């Protein structure tokens, strides 16, 4: 029934999942995510913001699509300013879209950023990619690949493959992170690719790693 | 699908043989007969009634026998016609020498060839190949060299000219062959099908592959199969297109799109495959894996006369992630009986340059007998004090008198006499090389395979 | 610091020669006469009257002649004694074979040897060496092989056994030698002093060095000299201790502290030096640099039969930072006159596997004559259609008839017939190799040296 | 001259240069530095900050305390002349209690240095090759990954340029997310002058330019360590 999300999307001609639907999906596979709900108004949002815990951040959720992001809403009375401002911000900057709502997102503590990817190679089919976030993939292209399904051995070794690995084993002002949780996530990522033929690619970016556990902060799922 | 009848056919037909001995079909026919095929050979030609002293037939289906394999050597505009006759005759395998298919842009014709074959329950090798050879069946269905050294190495080549050349190179490098298979365009039968056969084949112990690319949607299966094979038999892949620019160059000559370099490398790791960057590496490793058991531990011992070769060896090993450790005291004390006190026992064990022949025998023997030694590399630098052949014989004797089977490579540096000694050792299936680095690279392949096998074992560990 | 009289002596004395032909001093003496030294040779022995038919003397100072060089082959406890006599006799160079100095911990003795020598205005080679050879003076003062091929390559070795072995290996690899110099412990004369001599020497065109380490405070001078030499003559260094673990191993066998790996690599770059990680690389490069001028442009052309070898070559070149470019249209048009239309002209230029002998001649000729082509690598895969020797001869003819001197390497793959063809080409000082990767690696060394020379030119540019 | 700093130090048994002395010295060789002045009082501190511009950082300059950050002898981001006096006295208060009898040469006033791409330029003496210049990008790229390059001095412009491109983190200089490309020419200049310092001054055993900040135009050395022998 998690697949309902992929079916409803395919039904509505969409070739990707909205930010919140994407997280719900990977969460159903046991990959930890930052907790969220999608605002259907300010009233729903503030209570939703009241519902999941503070502080809370707001974004934009529309199949269409810039200045659509806020930060640190501390108070349920205070929340009201930022939503209007976004819907106030969007129209002046950009005119048209079906707005499913505004995302009410849980705050994520700072940590070591990671990248977990899923692509489909013509030869080998679903392949999982790993690398550390920031400049280490965007700039240096320091990534590793394993063809799914992933064994625990595959997961462990592809993590140690990357040249930025030492950023996981503790360094200046940063304690070592939970490698087991990363291995777990990499294997479940591969599982998502093997099982769902209708997923063309998946980007877990950024993923934050803590001394215990990890959190997917943003998830991107393209369809086909 | 079982390939037993392809490698061990009762009857084989050669379509395209001619009175002209120069034509390729006739070259194949000559190799079959000379190599000593013990089954039935049926030349097929529109006009001739007798070729090479054998009753010839105008068509395969006119043959009063069940033909297992048909080697097709006729122009592309005539191939489909022969396929139908072959299908009608119930031949199970069509080995298509013919060129002019996907590699030259005519992909439509290739897909038709395979389609029509399958409709008769017939399988296609190639097309665009130089044939295949299987030593255990005295079967040489190629237009390459008429002979090869017998052994346990299977060679699969996606390249034509290079493959047929390397076939001849195996003799120079003293590599024993069990099979040569040109796979060419891989329109149907590919490396996965062959790996399945060589997995089962008790005659094949090592598998070497020149690989430019695999078909779309075939890679997952490739890993599953290769991975299980690697558990019992080492696989060496010479990857054509290890670079972006080389990948595109291979894509052109092949007539297919170039796959991701990084992902191929990952697949090879997950399959427990050793990737060689060059022909020499492949053959040097192949030779070592074909003639040695896997080391059971990391207590590798290097034996040398003079530090020069030892240091080159230590550097080479380190480049391959292999680090020597201090030797067993039992060994040192055994060697200290003839070696001067000032000599170095840090591993590499230096027995000094002015060491005589018998010291190689005593030192090699002592090392192999010692239960705390897993593997041995012996390095020799020629001087007027020794004789290269006497050193080689000392090593041979020490292997036989150790009465065991531990991995061993030899590196010998010197003049014409060393070239002879090295040749001599390889003739006895002892991995010997003309430099210390290459000997150290060979031993490193034994360890690289051990670690590759271990990778796959852990990868298949049950949850 | 002039070493003219060391390499070109009028008179040389061998101290330590004996009636016993087995002793090292006698082996040296035997090589001097056999190699055909035209100067005066003075055996020195406490008792003998005549060694090798030559008037022997009890000591050097009793010789009625000015002795330029003395080869000292006596135990370490007698060396100082001989030094004093040599000094008294005004000898300019003491070549000390004797071992048992700094390499075994007796550093005090070594520093004394050098001190006493210097007081007589005498220079010391070694100690702990196997001697030296200079072909242009028919001088073989070693106990290694009695002969070498004549050529323009100088080899300097800090390793004893490896060095003396590599001396013999040069013959097998067909490398023409101008000099062999064992430098051993480098107590006095080192690579800097020798580089200065070989800089001026019109007989030496390439310099190859087996280098374990340089003396403290000597590296700066080493770069100044080496960089200056690199401008006109390529220098190849086989660095012993390219790894931490290997550096330590080299340090032990040498008896000195290990220097920084990264900083040695930098110094070599600043000197325009090619660093080889193996003996095979060094010799393969040496062979190419010795027989070819540096390319004057980036217009490298690869010529092959079948894409297999071409792709291996493309991969190897790219690994060395060399990328092929589209060939000149004039060339394509000249070749298209005999090559089929479907063939590939992307560079590598594929002339198809079934190409006959003459096509290598025509294609090699067209490539060399074309003024837009700077360098050429020819790759050949043996097939029944060609003859390896006929291909080699076609290449020889095309080089001669091109009437120019452009860099050329050849890669040949096949059976015994290829082994002979390759030998044949190297016999005519055409760099030929048994695999495409090694031929492409050889050509890459020409370009690496060009770029290394360019580096030094820019660093020396006047601001 | 500049060597007066190295001589007075050797005279006083010191085996390194104080933070400010190190900067005066490398500045005399044409290596741009973060602007600084030595305060001898409360009054001088205020005028120098006025002169150097706000905000300003203050430190104690004394040979006794080796690290100033945790002794409580450093005050960051002082924006106003009122802020410096507060921070000035607090430092002279922290100092006496943490160490009573340190010799205080004064208080250092540092120019605030805008954020940029951090670099490391080093000078060491190799037994074989003598004075050698080291380069690498700051932060984790040298401290953790050990991504550095080496060239033996004296450095040509060719040496300087190629050793910069040698490092694997080079692309952090050619522009990336939220950062414009930096002045490579200024880096080359600094590397050459660093090598010159090593060649000319035998009494310098090692020198660490860390951190060095790189901007689209020019660079600035923020901290300099010069060890003697
Ligand atoms: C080393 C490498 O490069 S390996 C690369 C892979 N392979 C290649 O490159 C092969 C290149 N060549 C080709 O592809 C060619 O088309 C070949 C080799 C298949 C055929 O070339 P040819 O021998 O010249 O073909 P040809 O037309 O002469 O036919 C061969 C014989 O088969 C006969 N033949 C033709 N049609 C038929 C048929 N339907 N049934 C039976 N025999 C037939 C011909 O009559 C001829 O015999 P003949 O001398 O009595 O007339
Ligand atoms: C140099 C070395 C070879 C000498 O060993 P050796 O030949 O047995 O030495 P000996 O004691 O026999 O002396 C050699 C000859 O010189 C003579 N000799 C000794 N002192 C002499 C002197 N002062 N003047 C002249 N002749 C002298 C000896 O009498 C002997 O001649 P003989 O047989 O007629 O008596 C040995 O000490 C050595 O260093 N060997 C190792 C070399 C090596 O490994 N080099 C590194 C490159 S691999």
């Amino acid at each position: 029934s998690s697949r309902d999300l992929l079916l409803k999307a395919k039904e509505n001609g969409r070739k990707s999942l909205l930010e919140h639907e994407a997280k719900y999906f990977i969460s159903s596979y046991g990959i930890p995510v930052t907790n969220i709900r999608l605002a259907k108004s300010e009233e729903e949002a503030v209570n939703f913001s009241r519902e999941i815990g503070f502080p809370v951040v707001l974004k934009i959720v529309s199949p269409q699509v810039v200045g659509g992001v806020k930060v640190n809403l501390r108070s349920e009375e205070e929340v009201r300013k930022a939503y209007r401002e976004i819907i106030e911000n969007v129209k002046r900057n950009v005119p048209n879209a079906e707005i499913e709502g505004i995302l009410v997102q849980e705050f994520a503590p700072p940590g070591v950023e990671l990248i977990i990817g899923l692509l489909r190679d013509p030869q080998f089919g679903p392949t999982v990619m790993f690398g550390l976030g920031g400049v280490f993939v965007e700039l240096f292209r320091d990534v590793s690949f394993r063809v799914a399904p992933l064994s625990e051995q595959d997961a462990e070794s592809m993590i140690k493959e990357v040249k930025a690995y030492k950023l996981l084993t503790g360094f200046r002002g940063m304690e070592p992170v939970d490698i087991e949780a990363i291995k777990d996530a990499l294997i479940r990522a591969g599982r998502i690719g093997v099982e769902n033929e209708e997923i063309a690619e998946m980007d877990l970016n950024p993923v934050i790693a803590y001394p215990k556990g990890i959190k997917v902060v943003d998830a991107r799922i393209i369809l086909r | 699908n079982d390939l037993e009848r392809l490698f061990n056919p009762s009857a084989i037909a050669v379509v395209g043989a001619s009175k002209d001995p120069s034509k390729i079909g006739s070259q194949i026919l000559r190799n079959l007969l000379s190599y000593g095929f013990k089954g039935k050979v049926y030349p097929i030609n529109p006009t001739a009634d007798e070729l090479m002293g054998l009753k010839c037939y105008p068509k395969v289906s006119d043959v009063p026998d069940k033909v297992d394999v048909a080697v097709i050597s006729v122009p592309s505009d005539k191939v489909l016609g022969v396929i139908d006759d072959c299908g009608k005759a119930g031949v199970k395998f069509a080995v298509v020498i013919t060129s002019g298919f996907k590699e030259v842009g005519n992909e439509e014709l290739e897909e038709e060839l395979v389609r029509r074959a399958h409709s008769y329950g017939m399988r296609v090798l190639g097309p665009n190949i130089f044939g295949y050879l299987y030593a255990p069946a005295r079967l040489n269905a190629t237009f390459g060299p008429k002979d090869v050294l017998s052994g346990n190495v299977a060679f699969i080549s996606q390249s034509g000219a290079l493959g047929i050349a390397l076939m001849g190179y195996t003799v120079v490098e003293n590599i024993g062959i069990s099979s040569i298979v040109s796979v060419g365009n891989k329109a149907d039968l590919d490396d996965v099908d062959l790996l399945d056969f060589f997995d089962k084949d008790p005659n094949t112990g090592v598998i070497m592959i020149y690989l430019e690319g695999i078909a779309p949607g075939r890679g997952r299966m490739f890993i599953d199969v290769a991975s299980r094979v690697s558990l019992r038999k080492p696989i060496i892949v010479i990857k054509a297109g290890r670079t972006e620019v080389g990948a595109r160059a291979a894509a052109s000559h092949t007539g297919s799109i170039a796959g991701s370099v990084a992902i191929y490398e990952s697949a090879f790791k997950q399959s427990g495959i050793l990737m060689a960057k060059s022909v020499e590496d492949a053959f040097d490793w192949t030779k070592a894996l074909s003639w040695n058991p896997i080391p059971e531990g990391e207590r590798l011992i290097v034996l040398t006369n003079g530090g020069g070769a030892g240091v080159q060896s230590t550097d080479t090993f380190a480049d391959n992630g292999i680090y020597l450790s201090k030797p067993p005291e039992s060994l040192i004390q055994e060697i200290k009986k003839f070696v001067p006190p000032f000599a170095s026992f840090a591993n590499p064990i230096d027995i000094t340059g002015m060491a005589p022949d018998d010291w190689y025998y005593m030192g090699t023997l002592a090392a192999l007998k010692n239960p705390d030694v897993d593997a041995l590399t012996v390095l020799y630098c020629q001087t007027a004090v020794t004789t290269p052949i006497g050193v080689a014989k000392g090593i041979v004797d020490a292997i036989k008198e150790a009465g065991n089977s531990k991995p061993v490579t030899v590196g010998m540096v010197g003049g014409p006499e060393v070239a002879e000694a090295v040749s001599f050792l390889n003739k006895q299936r002892i991995a010997a090389y003309p430099t210390p680095e290459r000997a150290s690279s060979a031993m490193s392949a034994l360890y690289a395979y051990a670690r590759a096998r271990s990778y796959v074992m852990k990868s298949l560990a049950v949850r």
